[PDB]
Parts: structure tokens; C-alpha cells; sequence
DNA sequence: CCTGGAGAATCCCGGTGCCGAGGCCGCTCAATTGGTCGTAGACAGCTCTAGCACCGCTTAAACGCACGTACGCGCTGTCCCCCGCGTTTTAACCGCCAAGGGGATTACTCCCTAGTCTCCAGGCACGTGTCAGATATATACATCCTGTGCA
DNA sequence: ACAGGATGTATATATCTGACACGTGCCTGGAGACTAGGGAGTAATCCCCTTGGCGGTTAAAACGCGGGGGACAGCGCGTACGTGCGTTTAAGCGGTGCTAGAGCTGTCTACGACCAATTGAGCGGCCTCGGCACCGGGATTCTCCAGGG
């Protein structure tokens, strides 16, 4: 006899796949062995971070009068915030725009 | 049918859902959204990697990770980070 | 006659493509000249739609980058128009 | 082997049969070919013995040749005057000064070579070591021989590099720390003797081997003068505040890498800290003396002091405090002279003797570990008192028997503030192990 | 045939120019931006190239466009 | 009563030496005001370099900063020095 | 009557010879106080081997001068020869800071 | 018995560790296995690059008139080298020094 | 006896014998090359395992080798160095 | 030189099609459970190397101050170059069709690399001595800057 | 516009020293020989997706033209920095003393790799509908003359 299959994100209480960061770790040839718990804390740490920013692109999103989430939100909400910003500063969003300014000189006086 | 291709969709659709109820997601943000978690996933573990060389040893832990986010992510972001992935590992510990 | 005063349309005009999201050069032209420059590479070499989209949107980006810090640079040179010595400027100091 | 009495050719010469002695014992030593350390530990006198030393090997088979004397910079007008003023018939020349200056002066001096004897310090010696290289060097002495004592040292490998015809060694304690260094200083004199590192094993083959190439007596034991100094220790407790201080430094903002010295002083005094030091300098009044118990001891010690002799001369182990209790002397109601490292090096000499005076009325005179060099008896002294010991007995003891000299023909008391439960008593048990084994090294 | 960085017209630098937001331009603007986007576009397609040559295809794909630019430093999401 | 404190530690970088390190980038006159920007300047990337070396260094579960945890910090933030490891 | 210099020639007498020499500019014990000064915030109880002052000081002075560097050129852009904070800033912010 | 042991370096004409280039790229995880003429190649090229500046290095040395090679010489032979400047582009040499230049608008005319 | 460290200097010193018969090399110089030698080994093995995983195979081969040496190194470094490694490799399979 | 209208351009409200997002199904492959075993690292123990807190002496370097001169900066005139608008031409754009190349998948075989055992020589640590370089010192050259006539 | 004077610098010479190159001993990691196994090469097949073309349309580019504002050169000024000179200070080097802490050794366990069997989670393939794009019309707002303020 055997129990029920629990998943080990099940066990954490997680959304991202405790297993499939397990299976990459191994197939990546990072290092020669991976413990139990380095999976269990990179997948939460991938969950903030996409909670975060799908977060902001939803206030942006929402400020723009729409339901669907597009590069052009994700682009605001991330250039809109400091720390996303410097993380995601070598970065390209394809179909994102730029940040509306225009600096006080050009403006007429 | 055609071989199968991996991706993260359905926990980021999970993860929007749990934060935003009535809110929807198109597919090339989608694709964004797939690209952002892969390379966020290389960075720490590369990272770790390169820790795990330079301490002469043959693992990754949780303290690798957690190492890795304080030199990757800035500020605040490291704190919760942190924080986050203490409670997940606790929590499996606890209930394994 | 109406006429505005020279300026007033390329404030407007910055406003309109500061909130497009859309690529503003041509996509025959432009794939034209990616298939120029890949001739002295190799010869007789094919191409996918997808890698011309994301070559264009990659040059487009850059050159964007490129004007914002040139647009500094005048600035700086108590200029409202970009010159040749602004572009030069700006690459020399990102490191060209 | 020798004269008994002091030769024909020294000039207000008064030494004694002891040094005679010795000086007989030195020529003897350079007839057979032998160095050797002149161990005389107190004011039976060394200056005297090797300037003698020199003005016999001119005055005797003419040996013209170069000689060096290394002194401190504290001590080098002191040492010209008394070769001018005991055998002014040698000659003696001073490398001190800028760069430009000692230029000159080697110029104008060492290479045309009228000299005979020249007095320098460690400092220029270091510096002008390629200049002096040059000479086919002959008599070497080095005071204060526990400034080489160690090798791996600038000064120890400089003056090994040198070469000389004999060497000779001038020391008040040989003996430190370990016996290591004494080896190392043997190793100087000697070097084809004692290349080697290594109760029968020490002290039998110690003085054994120490007895040719040295000499031990004990002014108590010669002049019968000089009566002996009494030491008292006066054990203190720390206050509450102190207490406090000591347990929450010790069990932990001011940087804290050091447990040994950030807990030291402490029994001292708090204060001496920083982060809480005291903050406005509202004024200089009843502030800094309450807060410490060993404080309290002193300002009580000073009245029934000035009652009498009121000439004690005060002794403390931190530089800080040693200038706090300076300008803080003259601020309460009481007048002090100064000795510490700051006074440039010439001044203090003419500065010091000056304030010797017949009366001065002033009560308060300060020194600490390492505030003073050799001399300048303070025979007006009456107590001695030290507010902390030092790790090295021998310090303490070179600072206690600065007064101990000859002028001193009262009996002195030293005062030992000590205080308990904290590192003072380690550094007590220490000097007293260290001292135990200089005292079975030397003495038996 | 030939002459196709002409295709990359004064029209479209101005647009650009106006997305990056300046207000006037120089006359001799045009064959600079025309010179450092043959540079760019040069170093990349080399780098993709090179990659398809590896890969012993002859199809350039949005795959090796991506892997050059990461190499440069330029990485572009929404891709694969 | 004496006790005070002399200077910052961020004041011992001194005018002549900030003008010797412009003399050396180039530079022939200098403005009154960019000794506090350079100052500035300084603090910001050591505080960078500093925080990364000491994340190494409590990695490590030493207490020690070495030559190599300063070698890689500045590897990561992408200035390479060679001649120390 | 004393000889003097006109100014802008020691300057430059200065830059040949800074730019000829290769020793560090910055005095090593003011540079290794605020390096323990800076290091103390982040973690307290922390030692230094004495080549990793060396090397942070090695990295600080090639940061300094590529930066003043980039500020000449921005001043010499301005049609100016006196170097400024904008100038600082103007280069910070196209490098990337 | 058995053959005289001759090192790969040897065999390939390399002056560069074969050997100890194939275990380091055994053990620093970068696949799983390694084709034996990967050391053979990486080696080759190492020496070509090493070859290349330190003969820069040697004619600048002796343009100083010093038969010692310096950091001084190897970042005077890294510049005024446009490959080797954009191999070495943000690298610091130590006690290297920077290139002599002055704009030309400072000189005094 | 301290642990024994390995590094390229003797391998240095043979090139420089080579290239300037009559020249010498000082400690900081050896140290500078020695971790000019470890970063290049560490760039070119990185650029040939980040090749392998894009092209779904587990070997590190000549082929990685050049195509990471081409990748990396600007033109004429690249084309000679691409020269020195085939003639390296043609001789370790001639006669070996 | 503060107002008041024209007149372009923009935002807001409402209706229509449509196409891609989201829900739903089967299926297969990858994650889970269970058990076994070897090794990596945790833990304790000792050595000796190196770092921290501190003093004396030298002397270079920093600090402070006075004088003057380039230099940054503000203001003005000129003119020329770029912008706004209208018109004509060009080609991108879009929709659809046709064809072949080539990227992707499957099976089969075999050669190359991993792993082992042994042995031995190449590379490393340690001493040691000698020369290349830094140092100082006195010439000869180059450079700047002022001052007296007449350009 | 040169002559000359004072300043700085490049150059030749002699000494002395510490760092580099060479040798010696020794040991640990690479080379030789072998055996198994699975990853990659090779062939063959299929289908999709890239290219080539063709026509109709309309947006975009190219060209011209007038005129206003911004660039650029000039001039003046008054002030902030460069240059030189005296005085103080703190860096640099050297010793002192101490103890922590980094580094090597040995033992032992508990943790992760490996394997086998099961099954449910995720992925490709479908379909339907609501969110979005487009289109149109009215209300609103900003700009630019022109005048009377
Ligand atoms: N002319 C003298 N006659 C007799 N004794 C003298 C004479 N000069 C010096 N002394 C002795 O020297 C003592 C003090 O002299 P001084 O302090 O100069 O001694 P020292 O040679 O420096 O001794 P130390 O060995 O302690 O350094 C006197 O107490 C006395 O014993």
C-alpha cells in the first residue's frame, strides 16, 4: 500500500513546481548535488517576484481602463518602481513604449 | 502530436488569479512573463553555483539561494525574499 | 491661414509616439537590410519572421536609448537641437 | 689582573673599585678576544665605564680606529657632555638633523675623518646605514640592549649587517620575556657561539655560560647606600558604574575587536572610553575624580602626602589619562611638570634638569611606562605610585628605579593601586611570573 | 542588389527621435543614425550567424536573435 | 575636561588628492564644488563593493574580509582587477 | 618681480606627471578608516587582511579616474575647460548610475 | 611493461598543461563529458593570447629600455591594441597606470 | 608546508622565453597573467556550456571550442587563434 | 500686454464584428513513494599565522592666506537653417496562390568517453646568490616668460 | 617680434640592495592500458513554412516654399580658481603586546544519488463568447492672431 501523492509544493504550500526547479537544477549542470530545500526556496522566491510585478502591471492595467494584461503595463509597472527597475535595467519588453516625460526645457516658456 | 514544450503559464495564471480575482492575460505577456522567470531561474542559480565553486564544495543549498538573492536582488526586495523563502522552507521541513 | 508655431507639432508628436507602443520603421526596408548585411556572412541564408520582428524591435529600442541620451548631452550644450557631436558624445561615454 | 685604582688620564674621575673592576674586567675580555654584555643593573653606572672603556684603548696601544655609540635621541646630549666633561681628550662627533644638515655634517665630518668616537641615534642610524658601511667598524656599543632584543627587527638585521672588530652589549635587564630574546642578544655578540637555540637543563647552565661574557652585582649589595625602597599594594574595588561597564563591554556601535585592551583600563576609569566620553565641555570641576574608586584613593592619598614631603611623582599606564591627570593637576589647586612623548626630543633634556629645583612647591610630577628614557633622578621624590601595572615587570621596574638612583638617600615607598575581579590581576600574575623567572634566571 | 540602408528613411529617424524626446533636429542627423545602426545590426547578425552555423541549419531563428543579444548585454523578452 | 571629536572619515580624502587623481583622468581647471560630489561618489560605490564583500565573507562563516571576496564583489558589479587572485 | 607661472602650465606639468606615474594618489590609512567606517554599518566585528584595503583602493582610483575622464569630456563638450557637478552627473547618467 | 610517457602538450606541440586543462574542465561543470580535443584546442588558444601580449608587453619594455616586464608595460601593450582593448574593456590592471593623453583645447596656443 | 597552488607561471615563462629570448617577467606581471589566463579559460568554457545546453548535447567538443573562440574574440584575434587550435588538433590526431 | 474668439486637435459616449483568451478533454510522461548505500560535510581538536590597539621620530604633505588673471557667464546682432503645410509620386501593405527547401522526428549502429588501476615523472615548495633597478648627483638641453625697442 | 634669465627636465655615472631566476628534493596528479555503455552520427521520411509572385489600394515619403527662432560669433565684466609661501599636522615606518581566527586532521552520520513501480499533472488539441478594435458624432480644450486693454 502507498499514500496519497502529495506534491512537495503541496507541502510548502506553494504555486511554482518544486519538482520541475528540482529537475532544471539537476539537468543544468550547476553543481554536482542539490540539496532538499534549495528548490522548496527558489521556487518561492520566483513566485514574490512574479506576484510583485504582475502586482504593479495589474494597478497599471486597471489605471488604463482594461482587463487584459499587456507588454505596455508590464512595461509601465516596471519601469514605475526602483527596485524592478534596477533589477530589469539591461533589459528590452518587446511591444512596451517608453516612459512618458519630456524634460522642462523644451516645453515652451 | 508535437513534442512537448515546458513553460510557466499556468502558475503565473495561478499567480495573477491569487492576486488579482477579476484580471486577465494576454499571450505575448505571457511570453514576457516565461522569459522573466527563466532568467531570474539562471541568474540564482548561476550564482550559486559560482558560490558553491569558490567555498570549494559540492552542493547547492538553501543558504547558497538564499546568498545568491542578498548579491541578485536590491534592498527591499532581498528582505521579503528572504523572508518568503524562509517561511516555504520552514513550512516543508515542518510537514514533510 | 492657419499655421502653428514652429514647434508645437513636435511637442504633439512626442506626446503620440511617447504613447504608441508600436514600431516605427519599415518592415519590408528593414528586412531588406537585415538580408544586405547578412550576405557577406554567409551565402544563400534563409530567415524566420520572428527573428527579423525581434531584430527590428531590438534596433528600434536602442536608437530610442541612443536619442534620450543625445537629447541629455544638447541639453547640457545649452542646445534645443541634436547633432552629430551630441550622437558621438553619447557613444564615447557609453563605451564605443 | 689590572690597575686598582683609577687610571692617570680621566678627568674628575671618581670611580670606584667596582668599576675599576669592570674596566679591568673589559680590557681583559678584548686582550683575550671576548665580547660581552656589561649587565650593571642600576646607578653603579655604564656611561662611565665604557667612555673609561675607550679613552684607556686610546690612551693605550693606539687604536684610533672608528668607533660607534647608539643612543637614544633623549640621551644624546647627555652622553656628549659627559665624554666632553670626564676624557675630553677624545674626540667625538654628533650625526643628528635634517637631511640636509646630516648631509653636511658626514660631508664635512665622517669622510675627512678626525673622529674617533661618534654618537648617534637608532633612527639615523637606520637611515644613514649605506654611509656607514663604508668604515671598517671596531667597537660597537649599543645601550639599552633590549631594543634588539628580538631578530626579524630593522635595527637587529642593520647592525648585524655591520662589521666590526669587537662588539660590546650595555643593558639593565637582559632577561624580559622569555629566553629567546636573551639568546637573541647573545646571538649578537657571539655569533659562532651560541648558533643553536638550545633544573639541570636552565639555571646551573645559564649562569655558567653567562659568567664569561658577563657581569651581576646588585647596588644593595655594593654601595650598602641607598636605602631600599618598601612596596605596598593597596587593593581597591571598582564602583557599580565601572562594574557595569566592565560586564556589558565583556559580554559585547563603538567598534570592539580587541577584548584584552577594550576591557582594561576599565578599572581604571570609564571615562576613558569614547561613545561615553564625557560630552560638553561645560568646565574642568568636580566631574572626572568621583567616577572612579582608584580617583577617589588618590585624591585622599594626596593630602596626608602634602602634610609632608608633597614630591611624590605619579606613574600611569595609559598615554591619555597621563596628559588628562597633567592638565588636570594644574586646573584643581596643584602645579605639575611634563614628560611624554610629545615634547620635541632636544627641549626636554635642558627643560627636565632645569626643573629640578632646590623647591618647587608644585606637588605634582608625572611619568608614565613610556613617558621617560634613563635618567634625571628625581631624588627630591619621596612615594611612589602607580595607578596600573604594566604586562612587562621589567618596565615597572626600570620606572620605579628611575628614582632609585644615587641622589635618592631617603627611603621611597611605592604605592600599587590594584583593583579586583578584572585583567589587573592577570597582569599582575604575569609581571610576578615573569619576575620569578628573571630573578631564578639572573640571581641564583 | 544593393542600397537598402536608404530604406531607413528621414521620416522614420524622426519618429524615433520624437519617441526618445527631442524636439529639433540637425540636418546631418540622418547618415550618423544610419552609420551606428549598420554597426549594431553588424555585431548581431554576426553573433546569430554564427550560432545557425553551429547549429548546422540555414535558418536564422528568434532563438539565435535572442542568444546574441544576451550575449551583448541586450537581453529582449517576449521571444522565447 | 578634554574630549572631542577631531573629523568624518569621509574628510580624509583630501582636496590634493582629488585634484591629483583629475590631474591624473586629465582635467586642468577644476570647480570649487566637486570635491562633495566626488566625495559623493566615493561612498556610493564602496557602500556597493562593501555590502557585496561582506555577503561573501558571512557566506564563508568567517569573519575575515579577503582579497578574493573583494576580487569577486567587483566581479559581479562587472570591474575585473587582475593582480590579486 | 618672483617668478611666477602663468596659470595653466603647473596644471599641466601636473597631469603629464600623474598620467607618467603609476603609484596610488589617495593616502592609504584615511582610505583604510572610512573603508572600516562603511563596513562597520552593514556587520560590526569585522577584520581586514591589509590586500583587500589594497585592492578596494585599487579599484576606487581606476573608478575615479575613467570617471573624471568622462567629465572632461563633457565639460570640453559645454565649450568649457573648468570641470562641474552637471558634468559628473551628465556622465553618471549616460554610463549608467 | 609499458610505453615512455609523453604528455599531450608534448604531442600537440602545446607549451601549456593539456592535462590539467582537461580536469579543470572536468570539474567546473560545464557538461558531462569532454571531447579529447577540446584541451587540446583550449590550450592552443590560451597560448596564441598569451603569446600575442606578452610580445606587446616586450616591445613596450624595451621602448622604456628595461628588460623586466611590468604592469606598467602590460597596460601600455593592452591599450594602443584595439583587440586586446575590446578583449580587456572593463578590466583594471594593477599599478598600470592610465595612456598619456591631453585634449588637444588645453594646450596653450 | 603550506598546501600546495597551482597556476600557469612556469607555461608563462616558456612563452615569454619563446617570444623574447632575452626578457624577464616580474611577480605582480605573473600574478596579472595568471588571472588573465583564468578569466579567459572561464569566459570561452562558459560560452561553450551555454552552447552545449542550447543545442541539447551533453559533450564539450572542438567544435564548442571554436564556435565559443569565434563568439568571443574580435576578428583577427579570432581568425588566428581559430588557426592556432586546427593546427594544434590536426597534430594531436596525426601521429597521437 | 491682459482678453476674446476662430479653428484645429483631442476626449468622451455609443454601436458592431471578430478573434484570441479561457474553459474543457485525453493522454502520456514526469513527479512521487518506497528502500539502499556510500560519501560529503558537520563536528570537534590543535597549530601558527596574521590582525588589532598603541608610541616615538621623521618629514612630507596638508592647511591656510594673499594676489591677480583667465574664465564662465550674461547680453546682443545676424543669418541660416530647420520646421509647418500643401502636393505629387512611390512603394509598403494586404490578400491569395504555388512550390520546394529544409527543419524536425524516428530508428540503428558504433565509436568515443567514463571509470579503474598502476606507475612514474612533471610541477611545487624551499633555499640561495647575483644582477637589474632605484637611488643620488652633477651636466646639458629644453621650455616658459618677461622685458626692452621697433616693429 | 627676439635675448636672456630662471626653471624644469633629460642624461650619464656609481652604489647598494632585495627580488628573481636557478637548483634540489619530493610527492601527487597525469599517462598507459583496459573494459562497457550510451550519445551522437547517419540515413530516411514527412510536412510546414519560407520564398516568390501578382494585383489593387492608400498611407507614407519626397519635394517645394516661406518665415521665424535658435545657433553662433562677438564683447564686456567681476569673480573664483590657480600659484606661490609660511606653519601645523598627521601619515609612514618601526617596534610592543596580545589573542583571535583561519587552516589542516580525523571520525562518523545523515543525507542525497540511484533504482523501481505507479499515477495524476501538465500539455496539445478543440470550441465558444466577451473583451477589444474600429468607426462615428458631439462636447471639450489648446493655440494663435488681433485688438483694445
Ligand atoms: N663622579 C661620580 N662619582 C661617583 N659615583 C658616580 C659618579 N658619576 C656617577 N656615579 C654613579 O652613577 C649614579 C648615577 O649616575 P647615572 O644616572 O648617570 O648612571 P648610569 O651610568 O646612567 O647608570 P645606569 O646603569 O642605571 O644607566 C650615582 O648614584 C653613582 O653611583
Amino acid at each position: 500500500t502507498r499514500a496519497k501523492a502529495k506534491t512537495r509544493s503541496s507541502r510548502a504550500g506553494l504555486q511554482f513546481p518544486v519538482g520541475r526547479v528540482h529537475r532544471l537544477l539537476r539537468k543544468g549542470n550547476y553543481a554536482e548535488r542539490v540539496g532538499a530545500g534549495a528548490p522548496v526556496y527558489l521556487a518561492a522566491v520566483l513566485e514574490y517576484l512574479t506576484a510583485e510585478i504582475l502586482e504593479l502591471a495589474g494597478n497599471a492595467a486597471r489605471d488604463n481602463k482594461k482587463t487584459r494584461i499587456i507588454p505596455r503595463h508590464l512595461q509601465l509597472a516596471v519601469r514605475n518602481d526602483e527596485e524592478l527597475n534596477k533589477l530589469l535595467g539591461r533589459v528590452t519588453i518587446a511591444q512596451g513604449g517608453v516612459l512618458p516625460n519630456i524634460q522642462s526645457v523644451l516645453l515652451p516658456k | 502530436r508535437k513534442t512537448r514544450k515546458e513553460s510557466y503559464a499556468i502558475y503565473v495564471y495561478k499567480v495573477l488569479k491569487q492576486v488579482h480575482p477579476d484580471t486577465g492575460i494576454s499571450s505575448k505577456a505571457m511570453s514576457i512573463m516565461n522569459s522573466f522567470v527563466n532568467d531570474v531561474f539562471e541568474r540564482i542559480a548561476g550564482e550559486a553555483s559560482r558560490l558553491a565553486h569558490y567555498n570549494k564544495r559540492s552542493t547547492i543549498t538553501s543558504r547558497e539561494i538564499q546568498t545568491a538573492v542578498r548579491l541578485l536582488l536590491p534592498g527591499e526586495l532581498a528582505k521579503h525574499a528572504v523572508s518568503e523563502g524562509t517561511k516555504a522552507v520552514t513550512k516543508y521541513t515542518s510537514a514533510k | 491661414p492657419h499655421r502653428y508655431r514652429p514647434g508645437t507639432v513636435a511637442l504633439r508628436e512626442i506626446r503620440r509616439y511617447q504613447k504608441s507602443t508600436e514600431l516605427l520603421i519599415r518592415k519590408l526596408p528593414f528586412q531588406r537590410l537585415v538580408r544586405e548585411i547578412a550576405q557577406d556572412f554567409k551565402t544563400d541564408l534563409r530567415f524566420q519572421s520572428s527573428a527579423v520582428m525581434a531584430l527590428q524591435e531590438a534596433s528600434e529600442a536602442y536608437l530610442v536609448g541612443l536619442f534620450e541620451d543625445t537629447n541629455l548631452c544638447a541639453i547640457h550644450a545649452k542646445r534645443v537641437t541634436i547633432m552629430p557631436k551630441d550622437i558621438q558624445l553619447a557613444r564615447r561615454i557609453r563605451g564605443e | 689582573t689590572r690597575f686598582e685604582d683609577s687610571p692617570s688620564y680621566v678627568k674628575w674621575g671618581k670611580l670606584r673599585d667596582y668599576q675599576v673592576r669592570g674596566l679591568n674586567w673589559l680590557i681583559s675580555l678584548y686582550e683575550n678576544g671576548i665580547n660581552g654584555i656589561l649587565a650593571d643593573e642600576m646607578g653603579l653606572g655604564k656611561t662611565l665605564q665604557t667612555i673609561s672603556l675607550l679613552g684607556y684603548m686610546k690612551h693605550y696601544r693606539n687604536i684610533p680606529g672608528p668607533h660607534m655609540v647608539l643612543v637614544p635621541k633623549s640621551t644624546l646630549h647627555n652622553w656628549m657632555s659627559e665624554f666632553k666633561r670626564w676624557v675630553p681628550t677624545l674626540r667625538s662627533v654628533c650625526l643628528i638633523g635634517d637631511k640636509e644638515q646630516r648631509a653636511a655634517f658626514v660631508r664635512d665630518v665622517l669622510l675627512p675623518g678626525e673622529w674617533d668616537v661618534c654618537v648617534t641615534s637608532y633612527e639615523m642610524l637606520i637611515k644613514e646605514k649605506s654611509v656607514f658601511k663604508k668604515f671598517n667598524w671596531r667597537y660597537l656599543v649599543i645601550d639599552e640592549a633590549h631594543r634588539i632584543k628580538n631578530e626579524k627587527s630593522k635595527l637587529s638585521e642593520i647592525v648585524r649587517e655591520f662589521k666590526t672588530t669587537n662588539r660590546l652589549l650595555l643593558t639593565g635587564t637582559p632577561l624580559q620575556n622569555n629566553l629567546h630574546e636573551l639568546w637573541s642578544l647573545l646571538n649578537f655578540l657571539l655569533p659562532d657561539v651560541f648558533n643553536s637555540a638550545d633544573d639541570q637543563k636552565l639555571v646551573e647552565r645559564l649562569h655558567m655560560v653567562l659568567r664569561p661574557f658577563l657581569l651581576r652585582r646588585i647596588k644593595a649589595d655594593v654601595e650598602k647606600s641607598l636605602p631600599p625602597k618598601k612596596e605596598v599594594k593597596i587593593y581597591v574595588g571598582l564602583s557599580k558604574m565601572q562594574r557595569e561597564w566592565y560586564t556589558r563591554i565583556l559580554m559585547k556601535k563603538m567598534r570592539l575587536l580587541n577584548i584584552l585592551m577594550q576591557l582594561r583600563k576599565c578599572c581604571n576609569h570609564p571615562y576613558l572610553f569614547d561613545g561615553a566620553e564625557p560630552g560638553p565641555p561645560y568646565t574642568t570641576d568636580m566631574h572626572l575624580v568621583t567616577n572612579s574608586g582608584k580617583m577617589v584613593v588618590l585624591d585622599k592619598l594626596l593630602p596626608k602626602l602634602k602634610e609632608q614631603g608633597s614630591r611624590v611623582l605619579i606613574f600611569s599606564q595609559m598615554t591619555r589619562v597621563l596628559d588628562i591627570l597633567e592638565d588636570y593637576c594644574m586646573w584643581r589647586n596643584y602645579e605639575y611638570c611634563r614628560l611624554d612623548g610629545q615634547t620635541p626630543h632636544d627641549e626636554r633634556q635642558d627643560s627636565i634638569n632645569a626643573y629640578n629645583e632646590p623647591n618647587s612647591t608644585k606637588f605634582v610630577f608625572m611619568l608614565s611606562t613610556r613617558a621617560g628614557g634613563l635618567g634625571i633622578n628625581l631624588a627630591t621624590a619621596d612615594v611612589v605610585i602607580l595607578y596600573d601595572s604594566d604586562w612587562n615587570p621589567q618596565v615597572d621596574l626600570q620606572a620605579m628605579d628611575r628614582a632609585h638612583r644615587i641622589g635618592q638617600t631617603k627611603t621611597v615607598r611605592v604605592f600599587r593601586f590594584i583593583t579586583d575581579n578584572t585583567v589587573e590581576e592577570r597582569i599582575v600574575e604575569r609581571a610576578e611570573m615573569k619576575l620569578r623567572l628573571d630573578s631564578i634566571v639572573i640571581q641564583q | 542588389l544593393r542600397d537598402n540602408i536608404q530604406g531607413i528613411t528621414k521620416p522614420a529617424i524622426r519618429r524615433l527621435a520624437r519617441r526618445g524626446g527631442v524636439k529639433r533636429i540637425s540636418g546631418l542627423i540622418y547618415e550618423e543614425t544610419r552609420g551606428v545602426l549598420k554597426v549594431f545590426l553588424e555585431n548581431v547578425i554576426r553573433d546569430a550567424v554564427t550560432y545557425t552555423e553551429h547549429a548546422k541549419r540555414k535558418t536564422v531563428t528568434a532563438m539565435d536573435v535572442v542568444y546574441a543579444l544576451k550575449r551583448q548585454g541586450r537581453t529582449l523578452y517576449g521571444f522565447g
